[PDB]
This record gives C-alpha cells, sequence and structure tokens, in this order.
RNA sequence: AAGCGAAUGAUUAGAGGUUCCGGGGUCACCUUGACCUAUUCUCAAACUUUAAAUAUGUAAGAAGUCCUUGUUAC
RNA sequence: GAAAUCUCCAGUAGAACAAAAGGGUAAAAGCCCCCUUGAUUUUGAUUUUCAGUGUGAAUACAAACCAUGAAAGUGUGGCC
RNA sequence: GGUUGCGGCCAUAUCUACCAGAAAGCACCGUUUCCCGUCCGAUCAACUGUAGUUAAGCUGGUAAGAGCCUGACCGAGUAGUGUAGUGGGUGACCAUACGCGAAACUCAGGUGCUGCAAUCU
C-alpha cells in the first residue's frame, strides 16, 4: 500500500480537571511528572462561576502532552486498567480517541506517603505522517480528504493493534 | 450637544470597500511623487495615521512636500467668498496618481510628434481637440433591412 | 425671543457678488512647510549655481 | 388613552420608523395572522389568483389590516367554506406612528408645555403602500372568482384610500404565467413545497437535481 | 463543511501569496517601502530561503511590476567551489552568503575594494565605508517567515554577507555562542560554525561513539573518504574559490527549452472545451437517468 | 432607488432532516421540545453587496514639452 | 452535568481592542510572552473648530538623545 | 511548458468533492552532540539527503457545482432623478416636455494572467 499514510499514534494528552489549587495540584503536578518523565502545565479557569470554587488564574488543572515511544509506552500503561477494552464512542469524528482513570500512583512506580490519590484523563491524538503541513509555519496547509483521519479508520488501528476490542456494551 | 469632531459623519467615507479590507496592496508603497505632481486623495480608513480630513476625501492637488513615508500636498479650498491653499502631510496610501494628469502628459507627446511630423509633410495638423461635431450625413441603405413598423402596446396590468 | 439659529440663505448669492477668485499662484510658491534637510541643501545648490553662472558670465 | 382618527396618519408623510434597538417600546401589531384559508393547500389546487392593490400612496394601519382580514375572511368562508380558499395578507406593518399626548383638562397649559420636546412616543403600527403595490393576494380556484371579488369588495372598505381587485394571469403565486407553468408542471419541472413549489434549475448540481426532479429525466428518456 | 452561498460571497481571499503562506505581507510592507525623498532607489532586499536540501539567496529590487534579482546564489552550486554535501547546514549556508556577496560585488564593480575580511575569525565587524570612495552596498535580510533564533543558518547567510564585503545590518544577538551573562560574542564558536565546527566534532563523536550513524548519515564524508577534521581545509578551499572566482558560471543546461517545453506539455491536462464539455454533460444525463 | 433564495436587524407560511444537553406513550422502541437545509411574504433614519440623477475636485501647456550638461553640505 | 480542564475539526471575524457609538484590525491594531520608557528635548510648519484668531486635539517633519528589533523599520502616549 | 525563490494585480486566483502528476524541484520524510525552544525535537532550532513516498501538501484536470468576474438590443429606457408648465388631481400623487439613467432578475461566457532569476527527458 504506502508506508507513509499508515497511522501513528501523534500525542497523548493527560488532565484532571481540579476543583481548587494548592498543596492538592502541587501533588497532582509531581505525580503527572513522576508519570510521563515530564513535568505538566497547570491550565487555568477563564471564567468564574462560584459553583465549583474557581476564579481566574486559579491554575485548576493540571495537564500534560507525551509523543514518541514514551508516548507509546504509555498509552497501553492505562489501557489495562480496562484490559485494552473501550467503547464504540470515545472515538470522535475525527479519530482522536480517549477514556478515563482514577489511579496511578501505586500503579506503575513505587508509592510513598504524602502523594494523594487523583483521578484523570487520558486523550489520545491520532494522525497520519504529513501532519506538518498543517502545522508549519510558512506553506500552512491542510490535510486532504483521503488523507483526514476518522473514526472507523482509528478503531481498526485499535484492532490491528494491542489486539482490541470495541462496544463492551 | 452638536459633535463637529474631526471626524464627523465618516461612518462610510473612512469605510474599506467591501472584500477590500484588511493589508493594502503594496504598489501604493511603492508609487513615486515628485513634487509637482498631482495627486487626489482618497482615503484609507485601514491606516489612521496622517489621515486627511473628510473634507479633502476626493480632493486634488500638486504634491509640494515629499517627506519620509508622507508627501505634502496643496489643495484649494472655498472659505467663503474665495479659496484658501490648504497643505496637507498626507501618509503615502491615503493619496494616488491623478490619471487625469498623464492623458494631458500622452496628448502632449502626441502633439509634439504631430508637430514634428508636421515638419515634413502635413501642415495644419490640427493639434486642437475638437469637440464632438455632428455626424455629417450618410445613406441608409434598406437591404434585408425593409422597416418593421412599430405600435404602441396596449395595456395589461402585467401582474 | 427665539429667532432663527443658523441661515445658509444668500450666503452663496454674497459669496460670488465680489466672485470666487482662486488663490493666483505664483511661479517659485513659498517654501514652507517643506522638508528642512530638502531645503538646507536646496540653497547651497543656488549658492553654487549662481558662482558657476558668474564665473562663466565672467 | 384611545386611538386617534386614521386620516392623522394616512400619508406617508415621515421616513420609515420601525421597531428597533432605537425603538424598544412599541406596542404589538393588531394583525397577527396574515394567511387564512387551506394554506397548506399545493399550488395545483388553487390556480386562480386575485388582488387586492393599491391605487395610492398611504398608510395602512395595523388594526385596518386586521378588521379587512376579518371580513373577507368571514365573507369567503361562510360562502364558500373555509378550505376553498388560501387568503394571503401580503403587507406587514412595521411603521412605528408616533402621538403627542394633549392633556384635555381644563388648566392644561401649566401641566404640558405645548410642542416642546414634543417626539411623539411610539404609538401604533403602519404599512407604508406604494402605488401598484400588491396589498392582498388571495389564491383559489377558478370557481369562486365571485365569491372571493364580493370578500375582496368587501375588505376595501374598511382600508383607507383607494384599492382595486384585479385577477392575476400567473399561476397562483407563483412568478410564472398560466401556459409556461402548465408547461412545466407538464415537463416534471414542478415539485410541491407544502404552500408553494419549487421549479428545476437549468444550472446546479446535475446530482441533485437528478434526486429531486426524477420524473423531469424520465420524461426525457421517453 | 458545504459552506453556505453567503459565507463564499462575502468570503475575502487574502493575498495569493498569504493563501500559499508563503510571503509575510506585514514586514514586506515595511520592508520594501522606501524613504521617499529617495525617490526611485531601490531598497535592496537579501532574500535568504532554507528549502530541504538547498539554500536560496537572492539581491532583490522591488518595482511596481514584481521583483527584480540583482544576482541569487543556490546551495547547489557549491560543489563548483569544492564544498559537495551539507549543502544546508550553517556553514554552507555561510558560504553561498559569501557566494552571492563576492557575487554582486563583481557584479557592481565595487569587488576591487570590499574584500570583506580578507582572513575570517568570525568577529562582529561591519564593512565601514572606505573614504573618498564609494560607500559599501547595503542591503537589507528579509529572512521570509523564518523563525529568529540565536545561532540559526539564516543568520549564517548573513555573517557570510558582510564578511563577503557587503554591508547588512545586524547585531550579535543572533549568531551562535553570544553570551548572556555578558555583551561578548564567543569569536571561536562562531568560527567553528563557518567551518562545520558543529557537525565536525559531532561527526568525531559518532565516529568515537558508533558506527551505524556515522554510516546511515554521513555516508557521503565516507563516500569520498574524508574526516572530520578536514572540513576546514575543504571549507576554505571553498572560501578561497568564491573569492576568486564568483562569476556565477551556469550550468551546460542540456535538452533545450524547446524540448522541455513540449515534454511537459504532452503529460500535464488540458481543460475541456465548451462543446466537449456540453457533449460530457448530455451524454451524463442519459447514463444516469437510464431507466436508472 | 434597489436588496434581503447577500451580511446585521426584523419578519409570514408551509416542507425535509435528531444527539442518550429531557419522547411528556412499552429501558433502544410510530410517538410533536428544537435547530439546520431548501423555499415563500414583507420591510429598515441611526442595515447593506450594488447603486443613480443632480451637486462636486483636478487637468486641457510657452511658469509647457524635448535634447545636452552645471551646482548641492541632500 | 448547560456551564470547571484538555484534544481535534469547521470557523472573513459573527471576538478583543479601558470606558459612548461609529470606523479599522487576522502570521494583527486581538490573545500570550521578552525588552523598555519617545508618556523625552528645542522650537517651528500644518489640518480641524476658524476670524482661517485662540484653546484643545491631531499630522508630517528637522535637529538631538534614546527605546526596541537581527534588521528594514516603528515609536514625539493610548488603533481613529 | 513544468518547478522553485521573490513578487504585481489580489477569488477568472476563493470553496466543496473526486482524480491525475513522466524527469526536475518542492514537500512529507529520517536523527538530537552543538545553537535554540517548548510540558512534549509536535512547533521551532541543529544535522544528513542518507531508509522512502507521492499518501498528503503542492500543481493541474472534472463538476448542467456554489462563489467570483465580464458582457447582453436580459430586466429596462424600468425605478429613480435634474429642469418646465396658470399640466392633471380635493389631496395623496400622477402624466407630459427636454435630459441623465439604475439595482435586483433572465441569459451567455469564463474560472487566473504576468515580471525577475534559477532549474527540469
Amino acid at each position: 500500500q504506502n508506508p507513509m499514510r499508515d497511522l501513528k499514534i501523534e500525542k497523548l494528552v493527560l488532565n484532571i480537571s481540579v476543583g481548587e489549587s494548592g498543596d492538592r495540584l502541587t501533588r497532582a503536578s509531581k505525580v503527572l511528572e513522576q508519570l510521563s518523565g515530564q513535568t505538566p502545565v497547570q491550565s487555568k479557569a477563564r471564567y468564574t462561576v462560584r459553583t465549583f470554587g474557581i476564579r481566574r488564574n486559579e491554575k485548576i488543572a493540571v495537564h500534560v502532552t507525551v509523543r514518541g515511544p514514551k508516548a507509546e509506552e504509555i498509552l497501553e500503561r492505562g489501557l489495562k486498567v480496562k484490559e485494552y477494552q473501550l467503547r464504540d464512542r470515545n472515538f470522535s469524528a475525527t479519530g482522536n480517541f480517549g477514556f478515563g482513570i482514577d489511579e496511578h500512583i501505586d500503579l506503575g512506580i513505587k508509592y510513598d506517603p504524602s502523594i494523594g490519590i487523583f483521578g484523570m484523563d487520558f486523550y489520545v491524538v491520532m494522525n497520519r505522517p504529513g501532519a506538518r503541513v498543517t502545522r508549519r509555519k510558512r506553506c500552512k496547509g491542510t490535510v486532504g480528504n483521503s488523507h483526514k483521519t476518522t473514526k472507523e479508520d482509528t478503531v481498526s488501528w485499535f484492532k490491528q493493534k494491542y489486539d482490541a476490542d470495541v462496544l463492551d456494551k | 450637544g452638536k459633535s463637529h469632531g474631526y471626524r464627523s459623519r465618516t461612518r462610510y467615507m473612512f469605510q474599506r470597500d467591501f472584500r477590500k479590507h484588511g493589508a493594502v496592496h503594496l504598489s501604493t508603497y511603492l508609487k513615486v511623487y515628485k513634487v509637482g505632481d498631482i495627486v487626489d486623495i482618497k482615503a484609507n480608513g485601514s491606516i489612521q495615521k496622517g489621515m486627511p480630513h473628510k473634507f479633502y476625501q476626493g480632493k486634488t492637488g500638486v504634491v509640494y512636500n515629499v517627506t519620509k513615508s508622507s508627501v505634502g500636498v496643496i489643495i484649494n479650498k472655498m472659505v467663503g467668498n474665495r479659496y484658501l491653499e490648504k497643505r496637507l502631510n498626507l501618509r503615502v496610501e491615503h493619496i494616488k496618481h491623478s490619471k487625469c494628469r498623464q492623458e494631458f502628459l500622452e496628448r502632449v507627446k502626441a502633439n509634439a510628434a504631430k508637430r514634428a511630423e508636421a515638419k515634413a509633410q502635413g501642415v495644419a495638423v490640427q493639434l486642437k481637440r475638437q469637440p464632438a461635431q455632428p455626424r455629417e450625413s450618410r445613406i441608409v441603405s434598406t437591404e434585408g433591412n425593409v422597416p418593421q413598423t412599430l405600435a404602441p402596446v396596449p395595456y395589461e396590468t402585467f401582474i | 425671543a427665539k429667532s432663527k439659529n443658523h441661515t445658509a440663505h444668500n450666503q452663496t448669492r454674497k459669496a460670488h457678488r465680489n466672485g470666487i477668485k482662486k488663490p493666483k499662484t505664483y511661479k517659485y510658491p513659498s517654501l514652507k512647510g517643506v522638508d528642512p534637510k530638502f531645503r538646507r541643501n536646496h540653497k547651497h545648490a543656488l549658492h553654487g549655481t549662481a558662482k558657476a553662472l558668474a564665473a562663466a558670465k565672467k | 388613552m384611545a386611538r386617534r382618527p386614521a386620516r392623522c396618519y394616512r400619508y406617508q408623510k415621515n421616513k420609515p420608523y420601525p421597531k428597533s434597538r432605537y425603538n424598544r417600546a412599541v406596542p404589538d401589531s393588531k394583525i397577527r395572522i396574515y394567511d387564512l384559508g387551506k394554506k397548506k393547500a399545493t399550488v395545483d389546487e388553487f390556480p386562480l389568483c386575485v388582488h387586492l392593490v393599491s391605487n395610492e400612496l398611504e398608510q395602512l394601519s395595523s388594526e385596518a389590516l386586521e378588521a379587512a382580514r376579518i371580513c373577507a375572511n368571514k365573507y369567503i368562508t361562510k360562502t364558500v367554506g373555509r378550505d376553498a380558499f388560501h387568503l394571503r395578507v401580503r403587507v406587514h406593518p412595521f411603521h412605528v406612528l408616533r402621538i403627542n399626548k394633549m392633556l384635555s383638562c381644563a388648566g392644561a397649559d401649566r401641566l404640558q408645555q405645548g410642542m416642546r420636546g414634543a417626539w411623539g412616543k411610539p404609538h401604533g403600527l403602519a404599512a407604508r403602500v406604494d402605488i401598484g403595490q400588491i396589498i392582498f393576494s388571495v389564491r383559489c380556484k377558478d370557481v369562486n372568482k365571485p365569491v372571493v371579488i364580493e370578500g375582496l369588495r368587501r375588505a376595501r372598505y374598511k382600508f383607507p384610500g383607494q384599492q382595486k381587485i384585479i385577477l392575476s394571469k400567473k399561476w397562483g403565486f407563483t412568478n410564472l404565467d398560466r401556459p409556461e407553468y402548465i408547461k412545466k408542471r407538464d415537463a416534471g419541472e414542478i415539485k410541491d413545497d407544502g404552500a408553494f413549489v419549487k421549479f428545476l434549475s437549468k444550472k446546479g448540481s446535475l446530482e441533485k437535481n437528478y434526486n429531486e426532479f426524477p420524473e423531469y429525466f424520465q420524461n426525457l428518456s421517453a | 463543511d458545504a459552506k453556505s452561498s453567503a459565507y463564499s460571497s462575502r468570503f475575502q481571499t487574502p493575498f495569493r501569496r498569504r493563501r500559499e503562506g508563503k510571503t509575510d505581507y506585514y514586514q514586506r510592507k515595511r520592508l520594501v517601502t522606501q524613504h521617499k525623498a529617495k525617490y526611485n532607489t531601490p531598497k535592496y532586499r537579501l532574500v535568504v530561503r532554507f528549502t530541504n536540501k538547498d539554500i536560496i539567496c537572492q539581491i532583490i529590487s522591488s518595482t511596481i511590476t514584481g521583483d527584480v534579482v540583482l544576482a541569487a546564489a543556490y546551495s547547489h552550486e557549491l560543489p563548483r567551489y569544492g564544498i559537495t554535501h551539507g549543502l544546508t547546514n550553517w556553514a554552507a549556508a555561510y558560504a553561498t552568503g559569501l557566494l552571492i556577496a563576492r557575487r554582486t560585488l563583481q557584479k557592481l564593480g565595487l569587488d576591487e575594494t570590499y574584500k570583506g575580511v580578507e582572513e575570517v575569525e568570525g568577529e562582529y565587524e561591519l564593512t565601514e565605508a572606505v573614504e573618498d570612495g564609494p560607500r559599501p552596498f547595503k542591503v537589507f535580510l528579509d529572512i521570509g517567515l523564518q523563525r529568529t533564533t540565536t545561532g540559526a543558518r539564516v543568520f549564517g547567510a548573513l555573517k557570510g554577507a558582510s564578511d563577503g564585503g557587503l554591508y547588512v545590518p545586524h547585531s550579535e544577538n543572533r549568531f551562535p555562542g553570544w553570551d548572556f551573562e555578558t555583551e561578548e560574542i564567543d569569536p571561536e564558536l562562531l568560527r567553528s560554525y563557518i567551518f562545520g565546527g558543529h557537525v565536525s566534532q559531532y561527526m568525531e563523536e559518532l565516529a568515537d561513539d558508533d558506527e551505524e550513524r556515522f554510516s546511515e548519515l554521513f555516508k557521503g564524508y565516507l563516500a569520498d573518504d574524508i574526516d572530520a577534521d578536514s572540513l576546514e581545509d575543504i571549507y576554505t578551499s571553498a572560501h578561497e574559490a568564491i573569492r576568486a572566482d564568483p562569476a556565477f558560471k551556469p550550468t551546460e543546461k542540456k535538452f533545450t527549452k524547446e524540448q522541455y517545453a513540449a515534454e511537459s506539455k504532452k503529460y500535464r491536462q488540458t481543460k475541456l472545451s465548451k462543446e466537449e464539455r456540453a457533449a460530457r454533460v448530455a451524454a451524463k444525463i442519459a447514463a444516469l437517468a437510464g431507466q436508472q
């Protein structure tokens, strides 16, 4: 066929939407750093609601993105939380897919006291070679309709990979 | 109270034409303006530095000064019972070459050509522009063109 | 009490009575407002041209 | 506070003054219903069309529009049935009329400053009409022409100015005359759209035209 | 998705060269504009473009009709002067900047003076005007859309032009080896970059580390069997040659343009005329409505 | 003036298309809560693509055109 | 969860630009970041209000000294 | 004639779907010691044109395609309008005379051209 058109991981984004800020976020920051090997960034709330205890610039969430083999290894190391078995949904109309989990500290690293226990959201970014064409500074362009990723294309890659299956309901 | 600000009643004068918004096409910055050139001021609303007053929109005048990014234009303004010499310091994108001037130039070159040609042969070349003279006589034949008659139409409401 | 506030009636008829005249421009218009760097040199150009002409004119 | 006579607002003396974000406290129109009768009829059911057309340039109050609407509808419905016709009010009262309210009590000169600050408050709505502009349109079958004539010649009494009833040559509310409409509808060029019809365009994507007017292309292959 | 007619009707397309993304028109305004008291003097631009596997340098002056080129140096022309591989590295970008710089100086007849730097120690030295002589030719670096960064190839071509006797305005904030703890550019480090010093040590490091990468990459160096310590010699052999004959000898240009036009013509698609378009719609209507 | 099957604001009517951000009737069940698509009627001083008539600026030369070389610290 | 954070797609601007409205703006005049103080000096010229007076505001410069940028340039307060 | 770098006019160039592309280039693409930047070499910076690919970008073709452009003795001399009348009409407004003259609509065609330089079976 064509080795270039082959579908591949682009990045995995790993966010925790927290109500508050403080030592909880310090611990939640340094659980992500030890998870992915790189520090996350604290995304800030752009609006106040008085119902979530959120102010602007409060840094009420931490998310990190990982790409490459480290992203590769972390992906299956989260899907085995639910055993490489997923939903017909969670697959976007673009191909990007994601799931959610609730623990990492004693999952794949050595536990220590004063770490906290946090839930968090996986999200997989999934595209094909030629993704600089939409991101390069000069001659920035758009991927073609034949090159666009879609739901039924990532699920097939999800079948050929991880020996996984969909729709466990 | 009544407002007579610098940009009153310019809601449309300082528009940008439909699908002509955004950056100014660069040839205006590459035009060359010499003192004495006759230019006309179509204000461009995209850039607001060195803007002409709304009176000078569509006004034509000679260029008296040429500056780093601007030109000095002399416009004549009717102030009561007489005209005044107004001197404007306008950015180069608010002005453009009047093409009325160059049309006169091309005729001037033509007249010199017609004179130099008239030197050898063809005296009385009539350099003067004649007004549109009434058409001279002619013969209108009727082949394939027998005049078809025409009568006023009856009135129908049509609606 | 109240009266007319503003009126342009007869203003144009008045303006033309003594005519509307152009400012009757001149050869060599005034060099005021033109760039000081340009004028600072135009002097020296005229100074040289006069000295050259006088040298030619003996 | 009572309504002023319509003679005071008959003529188009002012520029259009609609409800807008300048004009927030306008009263609602008295006419709310513009289509009456069997308004879901296909266009083939009602070939005849008769119009009530203004011959003057004036303003028709919303109350006049409502009152004539009631009059025409009641007469036609009683004579030929509710579903034998489709009556459409073509004109909409967007022009806001303004009123300067004068106190009519003794000693009013003390409480009211006459013409100072006389910008009238919004009073009602009117429709600006021009010469030759259609006021009402009625589509029905050729049968009930006299009945709708009387219904339309009974709505006129409720309209200021002089209006005329003219039967139209166009098929229903379409823009095209009877014979060439029949030309198209015979050649499958016409599709019903509830109260009006869609016409086949000689322009556009051939697949969409084919999907939407299959009968035309079938008749072309026969 | 399936944009409304209204949107595509009110759509103002940008300039064509912004639609394709190649030209930044916000900067080009303030590059090609001229002090209006300099009526017709061209404002020459040093356009340096870094495509994959080639470098483009060209002195460009803007006219009403468009842009005219004085002399263009590319990096597929260095092989004439000794540099064979690495036609994109920092040192090669310096080489092609020197190439265009000397090319213009010999084009405009200023080559006899404005030798730039004879010995090249890689220091920040502008071309000072020679007294009682024509001023140095002044060109402005139009990088394009390339991001400015400390120690980049696009500023390598700047330093090559500055060393070529051509007066490019610049400072050391972008030259490799710039210090943040002081206002002192590192002379040795930048001289290394002129002569492949950032490449030679990498070559040697991979030589003494492994062999697969030293073979998969750098095989061109291994194909002609040259050392990383020999990079300075071949680069100096380039620099001296460019100073000698920058006259821009073109290629042989075989298979002349008549054949070039004919060959490309036979393979490029043609736009169907009106009648055959009507034929392909009158047939299409019968095929898509043929009892379908 | 024209125009809203063009933007913004309004507006009348019918037609065709649903997510677990509610079927209100059998857990995905024929099942009325929408918006979108295509039409349709009527509009706008503080809406507009387009756009008059009238009124309006300049030019129609000897203080100009062309050829040659002279000054400048620009 | 309608609405907390993230990702992708469509997005001619339907946002933001301190505050009224109107105009202007898309590798920006918007958002985020780095560096600063030109929101400086000497006066003059000019446009608007106009008596072609003032005040106010603004425009282009010159001579300086600076800022910033890699530079072109931009900057004599706030996009107008 | 194709391509690239810089462009001019800035949709006849845009948009949507499909398809094609011989060589050359472009691009995607390959790797993190140094320059450099981010949370992430994705962007950006550096390095080799080396493993390849036209999949995509890009170029060109197709669409009774939308859009855009031009034209029409197409609407329509229509609406509107300047001037005039001791013209009409209670008026609102209308017609006439001398002039100017649309817009939507209908239809037809078209769907980038070009400048500099370099390069290409």
